[PDB]
């Protein structure tokens, strides 16, 4: 899982 | 009934009004358990950072 | 003349004190500068005014009044309050850090701290006083200051001033607007330990108090400032023979003497009436035998309880206003019929009566209505334990458990003082139960 | 009971911690440089809390910034409101901690903490009267859950009668594909258990999940994730920074909400839940902030309340409203839904009301619940351990750093017991 | 939806009006001790009237009305019904009373004086005993049974036996009539249209008094102390639609003249005159109650006063409908959702 501001 | 004591005066009255009759510690004393509270409290605390010394 | 010293604790008696001496200004005329036109005994008197104030050089009447709380921010308002010229700073004591609804951490941790200088401020108003009466303490039963530190204190009057007397205005929890879950707990705790040191306490249940300005005021969501005018009313009916000329309740003695046969059992149960709305511009002017019946519905009571299944052991009626005697025998003479008031077998079966003819003043603006008569009843019924049963009843639940005990063990205290405390309560709903029931 | 000191630990606490700053900054209408531009003057009124007063009348957060590595506060620095913070308040290493717990505990943040405690003591002196500390963090990395705790341990050893409050953020697999999270976790819940009066449980499950189905993100990110948690933190913390009756300071708060002293693990809730793109035009009616903030979808813990008993519960409404309808509203759950709330605590839900809403509402109800269903939570992190532990695996990382299996067995005991504690009153 | 508990299971009645509650899907039942409810059907004794209506947002409801004891206790309806000015010491439907404690505020006895001037009588006299407990004693001669009231520790009251009760034919029959009351929260006093005569089993006779059975008409007594049970009515019970029949082709009268008016009347009399003392009308709760009372009627149909059960168990063919009866007018009438009672 990619989870970036 | 019976009324009694009309007590007057310019800023007031008063009466009664019957309708049938009948048919200390110490000073120090306190002081010594507001101390008993600190140490008990003291050695809790002194149990904990104990504890952290761990 | 004997005077009295008032002690306003924790943020409900600082509160509560700004709602009386508002309204004990305006019933005697003083302005916010201490300033009193009506006053001609310059400097010093013997009037039944100087009871409550003291007078200085430049003509200001000045509270025999000392505010205390652990935390400054309610204090704070009094000094820059709209009545601040009144005070000075000598008699507005404020700590730093707060006793967070803690009955322990207000009676040992925080109360050892400053007891001593609370004290010495007393004492100071002591040495202004030709013949001290005593005093009256007001303070709140759930918080921290007012439960935890009121103790404390009550406790030394009893040894710096032991046969000086001590009157009690106390407000009872109600979740209704309670910030507290632990306020069962300190309510029993700071009744314990208080309860051999004062002579008699007004108990006022913000239950009551916040359902009668809700009833009879229209208020949708009351504040503390709507809780605290009503309040005012009624202590002012209480002190209203000690600051005026009368011959009924002259002095803190004759509470003890007319309404508290059993030291233990000095819990009066305050009715007031007629609570009317300002809003209203019409308002139905009250006859004397009408608020006089009042005083027996349980709606107008300081108190929620039911007077009908308990017995009297004194009854006071002080009247305010337009009423002369004769209205007032008649509507006791009514009342004794229809209304069921049973007195104990060992007590006279009758009313003390009071009039004073100022009648109810009212603050300026507020929400309530000024009206030509008013009474308050003072009434020494058993009915009231049914407060004590109600708390008793929470403080069981949450101590079978333990709950929030380590808070109050944590700030030195002994958890078998949870016990002791409770076991004294225990006896109080009985000596009340061996009272006013039949076997 | 006055000024709140702030800290921020690891990458997780830092971007949260700024976002919560950046938030109740604007709130109380102080801009990046600190200077003041608002209307209300609620807004100044508790403003010392957690800002201090600098020459220009310029407003400096009471914030001390941690971390191992320089990544992520650099990137605060360069943030939005990165210039608004104490320069020197920047304490930052270069090794980094790896996701290792005793990285940051024992050997790398070992080397760091005395700077940190430095700043804290600084910060402390200036206060007048000092509540406690509210740190920021997640659980499942390396510095802020290793570091943190120690950071904590330490704290309350110089400050034992202050109350500590922390945001920890916890783990889960549906967020971070690390394998050693669990291990991070399990070992700082013990350290928390032990060394803190409160402690908000913001669960990282739960923030996918609402960012996933409620607000129909199929890519949630990490400011979509903090959005969320940073509405959080400015509701559970309205009560302390504006003028209020109930829970208004950190300790008063602990009374009402922990009736014993290893059960408080608060769940939080918050409604209306809103993402950064949501439009929100339509306010809510009363009933409708009360029937969500207590309904599971907005909670943020990822623990179903109707599985246990709350305990205690704080509800704090914002924007201006019938504060007479809040009360009915409120009654009408514990009324409602009276059994899942233990009977041997009366009245245990409290209410507060502030009239200032928070950014971009009208109408916002903030939930604070000290539910036993918080135990599913525990479980959760317990079994993830455990598949591991059992086959003693990935351990070298722990014990090449001087760690020792025992003190792992000791804080899964630990939490074990915990969640047996929680489950003991829940059937009370 | 609505929300109520049970402290009281051994009741009869409102086992069954619990049942019919659960069964309208709106009435959620809570457990004994919780706090957050609307209605209570509270214990027989020791219902703690003090914690009602103190829940904040809760309208609290409960099936007795505090003071109610004053009413349905022996002792206290006597000293009620003399103390009281509405009902005088000259009570015409009220047989003559005075109260009694053992040896161990006792009338003890100006009830005497009332022997001796039946001494002078040729009016026969008999007196009775009962009291407290299910487990009375019957005779002419004072002096025997107020040994028997000095012997037990609790308090009695002696009141005279009616030697000349309306005789059920055939069978030469004693019986006494059982009516159920509900006032409501507004003091709304209904009678239940359905009663019973508890019947006894046989000829009443006046030659023997240890335990006769011919004398008293309990259900308990007649199912266990006789070989005669349903020869003419199952169950000793006779309700109220035969012995109306029975009246007229017998005596040439009816049920609602004869008996009914004056069961109606002291209905009337005795609530109204304990209405004051426990009245909810201005209370923090409400009250309703269940009454049921036991009358007796005389051969110049006379009714007469018994007592007040304050815990009153009903017919079997009754429960359905009296049960039902209860939930629309006492509790709906407070607790509204989405006659067979007499106004009095
Ligand atoms: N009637 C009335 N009640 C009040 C007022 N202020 C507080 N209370 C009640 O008092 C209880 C809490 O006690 P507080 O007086 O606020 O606490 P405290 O004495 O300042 O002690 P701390 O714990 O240190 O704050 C609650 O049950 C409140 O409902 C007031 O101004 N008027
Ligand atoms: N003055 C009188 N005249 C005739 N019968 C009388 C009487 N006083 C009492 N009784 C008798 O008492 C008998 C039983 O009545 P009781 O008082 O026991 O009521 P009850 O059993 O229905 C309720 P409980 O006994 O539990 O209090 C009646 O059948 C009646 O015959
Ligand atoms: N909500 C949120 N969680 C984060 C963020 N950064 C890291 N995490 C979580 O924190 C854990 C990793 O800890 P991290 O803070 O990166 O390591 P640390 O620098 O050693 O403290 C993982 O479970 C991540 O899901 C963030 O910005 N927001
Ligand atoms: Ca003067
Ligand atoms: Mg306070
Ligand atoms: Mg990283
Ligand atoms: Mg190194």
């Amino acid at each position: 899982x990619v989870x970036x501001x | 009934m019976e009324v009694i004591e009309l007590n007057k005066c310019t800023s007031g009255q008063s009466f009664e009004v019957i309708l049938k009759p009948p048919s200390d510690p110490s000073l120090e004393e306190i002081q010594k358990k507001l101390e008993a509270a600190e140490e008990r409290r003291k050695y809790q605390e002194a149990e904990l950072l104990k504890h952290l010394a761990e | 003349m004997r005077e009295c010293i008032s002690i306003h604790v924790g943020q409900a008696g600082v509160q509560i004190g700004n709602a009386c001496w508002e309204l004990y200004c305006l019933e005697h005329g003083i302005q916010p500068d201490g300033q009193m036109p009506s006053d001609k005994t310059i400097g010093g008197g013997d009037d039944s005014f100087n009871t409550f104030f003291s007078e200085t050089g430049a003509g200001k009447h000045v509270p025999r009044a000392v505010f205390v709380d652990l935390e400054p921010t309610v204090i704070d308002e009094v000094r820059t309050g709209t009545y601040r010229q009144l005070f000075h700073p000598e008699q507005l004591i404020t700590g730093k850090e707060d006793a967070a609804n803690n009955y322990a951490r207000g009676h040992y941790t925080i109360g050892k701290e400053i007891i001593d200088l609370v004290l010495d401020r007393i004492r100071k108003l002591a040495d202004q006083c030709t013949g001290l009466q005593g005093f009256l303490v007001f303070h709140s039963f759930g918080g921290g200051t007012g439960s935890g530190f009121t103790s404390l204190l009550m406790e030394r009057l009893s040894v710096d001033y032991g046969k000086k007397s001590k009157l009690e205005f106390s407000i009872y929890p109600a979740p209704q607007v309670s910030t507290a879950v632990v306020e069962p707990y300190n309510s029993i705790l700071t009744t314990h330990t208080t309860l051999e040191h004062s002579d008699c306490a007004f108990m006022v249940d913000n239950e009551a108090i916040y359902d009668i300005c809700r009833r009879n005021l229209d208020i949708e969501r009351p504040t503390y400032t709507n809780l605290n005018r009503l309040i005012s009313q009624i202590v002012s009916s209480i002190t209203a023979s000690l600051r005026f000329d009368g011959a009924l309740n002259v002095d803190l003695t004759e509470f003890q003497t007319n309404l508290v046969p059993y030291p233990r059992i000095h819990f009066p149960l305050a009715t007031y009436a007629p609570v009317i709305s300002a809003e209203k511009a019409y308002h139905e002017q009250l006859s004397v035998a009408e608020i006089t019946n009042a005083c027996f519905e349980p709606a107008n009571q300081m108190v929620k309880c039911d007077p009908r299944h308990g017995k009297y052991m004194a009854c006071c009626l002080l009247y305010r206003g337009d009423v002369v005697p004769k209205d007032v025998n008649a509507a006791i003479a009514t009342i004794k019929t229809k209304r069921s008031i049973q007195f104990v077998d060992w007590c006279p079966t009758g009313f003390k009566v009071g009039i004073n003819y100022q009648p109810p003043t009212v603050v300026p603006g507020g929400d309530l209505a000024k009206v030509q008569r008013a009474v308050c009843m003072l009434s020494n019924t058993t009915a009231i334990a049914e407060a004590w049963a109600r708390l008793d009843h929470k403080f069981d639940l949450m101590y079978a458990k333990r709950a929030f005990v380590h808070w109050y063990v944590g700030e030195g205290m002994e958890e078998g003082e949870f016990s002791e405390a409770r076991e004294d309560m225990a006896a109080l709903e009985k000596d009340y139960e061996e009272v006013g029931v039949d076997s | 009971m006055r000024e709140i000191v702030h800290i921020q630990a690891g990458q997780c606490g830092n971007q949260i911690g700024a976002k919560f700053w950046e938030v109740i900054s604007d709130e109380h209408g102080i801009d990046p440089t600190g200077s003041y531009h608002g209307d209300s003057d609620l807004q100044l009124e508790r403003i010392n809390v957690y800002y201090n007063e600098a020459t220009g009348n310029k407003y400096v957060p009471r914030a001390i910034l941690v971390d191992l590595e320089p990544g992520t506060m650099d990137s605060v620095r360069s943030g939005p409101f990165g210039q608004i913070f104490r320069p020197d308040n920047f304490v930052f290493g270069q090794s980094g901690a790896g996701n290792n717990w005793a990285k940051g505990h024992y050997t790398e943040g070992a080397e760091l903490v005395d700077s940190v405690l430095d700043v804290v003591r600084k910060e402390s002196e200036s206060c007048d009267c000092l509540q406690g500390f509210q740190l920021t963090h997640s659980l499942g990395g390396g510095t802020g859950s290793g570091m943190g705790t120690l950071l904590i341990s330490k704290i309350r050893e110089e400050y034992p009668d202050r109350i500590m409050n922390t945001f920890s953020v916890m783990p889960s697999p549906k967020v971070s594909d690390t394998v050693v999270e669990p291990y991070n976790a399990t070992l700082s819940v013990h350290q928390l258990v032990e060394n803190t009066d409160e402690t908000y449980c913001i669960d990282n499950e739960a923030l996918y999940d609402i960012c996933f189905r409620t607000l129909k993100l199929t890519t949630p990110t990490y400011g979509d994730l903090n959005h969320l948690v940073s509405a959080t933190m400015s509701g559970v913390t309205t009560c302390l920074r504006f003028p209020g009756q109930l829970n208004a300071d950190l300790r008063k708060l602990a009374v009402n909400m922990v009736p014993f002293p290893r059960l408080h693990f608060f769940m939080p809730g918050f409604a209306p839940l809103t993402s950064r793109g949501s439009q929100q035009y339509r306010a809510l009616t009363v009933p409708e902030l009360t029937q969500q903030m207590f309904d599971s979808k907005n909670m943020m813990a990822a623990c179903d309340p109707r599985h246990g008993r709350y305990l205690t519960v704080a509800a704090i409404f914002r924007g201006r409203m019938s504060m007479k309808e809040v009360d009915e509203q409120m009654l009408n759950v514990q009324n409602k839904n009276s059994s899942y709330f233990v009977e041997w605590i009366p009245n245990n839900v409290k209410t507060a009301v502030c009239d200032i809403p928070p950014r971009g509402l009208k109408m916002s109800a903030t939930f604070i619940g000290n539910s036993t269903a918080i135990q599913e939570l525990f479980k959760r992190i317990s079994e993830q351990f455990t598949a591991m532990f059992r086959r003693k695996a990935f351990l070298h990382w722990y014990t090449g750093e001087g760690m020792d299996e025992m003190e792992f067995t000791e804080a899964e005991s630990n939490m074990n017991d915990l969640v047996s504690e929680y489950q003991q009153y829940q059937d009370a | 939806m609505y929300t109520f508990v049970v402290r009281d299971e051994n009741s009869s009645v409102y086992a069954e009006v619990s049942r019919l509650l659960l069964a309208t899907g709106q009435w959620k039942r809570l457990r004994k001790d919780n706090p957050r409810f609307n209605l209570m059907l509270g214990e027989r004794n020791r219902l703690p009237f003090g914690r009602l209506g103190h829940e904040p947002g809760l309208v609290q409801l409960v099936n007795y009305y505090r003071g109610a004891d004053k009413l349905c206790r022996k002792a206290s309806l006597v000293k009620l019904i003399k103390t009281s000015p509405e009902l005088s010491e000259s009570c015409t439907w009220f047989p003559e009373s005075y109260v009694i404690y053992p040896t161990n505020t006792d009338e003890r006895e100006v009830f005497l004086a009332a022997y001796n001037r039946r001494r002078e009588g040729r009016e026969g006299n008999v007196w009775i005993a009962k009291s407290s407990a299910g487990a009375i004693l019957i005779s002419s001669e004072a002096s025997e049974l107020l040994d028997f009231i000095d012997e037990q520790g609790q308090v009695h009251v002696i009141q005279k036996y009616l030697e000349k009760p309306l005789l059920l034919e055939p069978g030469h029959r004693k019986f006494d009539i059982r009516s159920w009351v509900l006032v409501d929260h507004l003091y709304n006093i209904y009678l239940y249209r359905e009663g019973v005569l508890r019947t006894s089993s046989e000829p009443y006779n006046s030659a023997n008094f240890q335990d006769k059975t011919c004398h008293l008409t309990n259900h308990c007594i007649q199912k266990e102390y006789s070989k005669n049970y349903g020869r003419y009515e199952e169950g000793n019970e006779m309700f109220f639609e035969e012995f109306n029949q029975y009246l007229m082709d017998a005596l040439n009268t009816t049920l609602e003249n004869s008996i009914l008016l004056q069961i109606k009347h002291i209905i009337r009399s005795c609530l109204m005159c304990i209405e004051p003392a426990i009245s909810t009308k201005h209370l923090h709760y409400q009250s309703f109650q269940l009454f049921g009372f036991d009358f007796m009627v005389d051969e110049e149909l006379k009714v007469w006063l018994i007592e007040v059960n304050g815990a009153p168990a009903c017919a079997q063919k009754l429960y359905a409908e009296l049960c039902q009866g209860i939930v629309d007018v006492a509790i709906s009438s407070v607790f509204p959702l989405a006659s067979i009672f007499i106004k009095l």
